[PDB]
């Protein structure tokens, strides 16, 4: 069942019916330390 | 105990030695990748 | 090979950035959140470069600066790496 | 004595076997090296 207010979106709900939940990984355990410039930072970009 | 100290750093050290242990099976799969490799190709004919 | 602009999408190879240190070199040494940056283009080897020139022309004291890249490494331009937190 | 007089003598052998060390970590930057060349080749054109 769509949402009203916004066309492109669908309810989740929890209900019986069957449906599965596929891993994707984005990013490894160990390579989430602050002290590294990583994949999803947010940076401002300061000339020298 | 300088002697223990000694031990302690060598063990430092020879726990880098085992990295560079894995490291020595890292250049195995090499090996084994490519010869696999080649063996599949000579005796066998995949498509791509 | 001039002008850094803005595309709106981006899987292509003309987005493609690559960026070496100013301080000593490393293969794959864990680029350490704060360092200084010098930035590399990828599909044409072109470094940047900060040109003077204003983008907008028609009014007095404008705010509006270019940038460019120039085939020639120096290390007056060297963008810095400041995060900010969540 | 005699056992720490030969574990000093170990401990040159084996700063031997740490420039070795590093030595391997060398053919570790020249094997990432091509693999980085190759991979830049496959996933970039850029001009020399």
């Amino acid at each position: 069942h769509q949402l009203v207010d916004n066309p492109g979106c669908n309810e989740v709900n929890s209900v019986n019916c069957n449906t599965s939940w596929k891993i994707v990984l984005f990013m490894k355990w160990s390579d989430n330390k602050d002290d590294i410039l990583k994949g999803g930072d947010v940076v401002r970009l300061f000339h020298a | 105990e300088l002697r223990n100290l000694q031990e302690k750093l060598e063990s430092t050290m020879k726990l880098v030695t085992n990295l560079s242990g894995q490291l020595s099976e890292l250049k195995d799969q090499m090996t084994e990748q490519r010869k696999q490799k080649q063996r599949i190709g000579l005796l066998g004919h995949p498509p791509h | 090979v001039y002008s850094l602009v803005s595309v709106p999408e981006g899987n292509d190879i003309s987005s493609i950035f690559e960026l070496d240190p100013t301080t000593l070199r490393g293969g794959d040494s864990l680029v350490p959140r704060n360092s200084y940056v010098r930035l590399r283009h990828l599909c044409t080897n072109t470094w940047v470069h900060s040109t003077n020139i204003p983008i907008d022309k028609e009014e007095e004291k404008p705010v509006m600066l270019k940038i460019g890249t120039s085939p020639l490494k120096e290390d007056k331009e060297a963008f810095a790496i400041v995060p900010v937190s969540p």
